[PDB]
């Protein structure tokens, strides 16, 4: 299964993941593509926020899906 | 060559011109360029520190060394690059990463470690690696842009060592900087 | 392409894409609000510096 991740800048990156893959795993993959910390990245599906501890299957995401990227702002 | 800036240079090429690409050999050459520049600047900065009797190296020492190594046009632009990098670093409030806080593609933290490892000085500042890092990124982008122009002249979209060498020899400014450096010759 | 189904798909996809972007924008704005610093109007261009530059010509 493959999914497309778009960002607020207007950029799109293809990503290959399975329904059992966790969001946290996806965060690390994004860090490799962008070079941005995974904590500072937010993934949304159908305009709904996504939890790192939750899996793709939890949000009922099938093949060919679009996810939007947002930036987390925290002082750690 | 010692470090792995092949990935970093690739990113610069994408922002400067997505159409034009770079060969794997060309990337390696750029890596050696970074190492060569680092050594020359590092030694020059260390000498300045001794003159000022300052163990800790700062942006001020690097700034003087940068101007001496870079031609007139390049030197002026270099000042804005390093100065802004320091300002951006200082401007950022929340950020635990040196590179992220500075906003530089090249590993800012790695540069700081290299300066200390070189045993040039007992202590190294934070604004110094940031300043130097900004200069290195500028040089990388400038070389790639010039190479693209030569590539277009040769009806080629990909950048090769021949293009890189041609671009350097096409401008006296870079030639002076690389006067003591040979890309590849018998 | 006589059928040109891409145009129909783009219109539908754009509506859903903008929906996510709008919601995403709100999260981005809310996170920035937490910082306590809010700007009225901001705009800047980030590009690699060059020895020569020509402002004339727009782009």
């Amino acid at each position: 299964m493959q999914i497309f991740v778009k960002t607020l800048t207007g950029k799109t990156i293809t990503l290959e993941v399975e329904p059992s893959d966790t969001i946290e795993n996806v965060k690390a993959k994004i860090q490799d593509k962008e070079g941005i910390p995974p904590d500072q990245q937010r993934l949304i599906f159908a305009g709904k926020q996504l939890e790192d501890g939750r899996t793709l299957s939890d949000y009922n995401i099938q093949k060919e899906s679009t996810l939007h990227l947002v930036l987390r702002l925290r002082g750690g | 060559r010692k470090e792995s800036y092949s990935i970093y240079v690739y990113k610069v090429l994408k922002q400067v011109h997505p159409d034009t690409g770079i060969s794997s050999k060309a990337m390696g050459i750029m890596n050696s360029f970074v190492n060569d520049i680092f050594e020359r600047i590092a030694g020059e900065a260390s000498r300045l520190a001794h003159y000022n009797k300052r163990s800790t190296i700062t942006s001020r020492e690097i700034q003087t060394a940068v101007r001496l190594l870079l031609p007139g046009e390049l030197a002026k632009h270099a000042v804005s690059e390093g100065t802004k990098a320091v300002t951006k670093y200082t401007s950022s409030a929340s950020a635990k990463t040196r590179s992220s806080r500075a906003g530089l593609q090249f590993p800012v933290g790695r540069v700081h470690r290299l300066l200390r490892k070189g045993n040039y000085s007992e202590r190294v500042g934070a604004g110094a690696p940031v300043y130097l890092a900004a200069v290195l990124e500028y040089l990388t982008a400038e070389i790639l842009e010039l190479a693209g122009n030569a590539a277009r002249d040769n009806k080629k979209t990909r950048i090769i060592p021949r293009h890189l060498q041609l671009a350097i020899r096409n401008d006296e400014e870079l030639n002076k900087l690389l006067g003591r450096v040979t890309i590849a010759q018998g | 392409g006589h059928m040109d189904p891409v145009l129909r798909e783009m219109e539908q996809k754009l509506q859903q894409e903008e929906e996510d972007r709008q919601l995403a924008l709100q999260l981005q704005r809310m996170f920035d609000n937490e910082r306590r610093t809010v700007s009225r109007r901001k705009g800047s261009v980030d590009q690699y510096l060059l020895r020569s530059s020509n402002m004339a010509g727009a782009k």
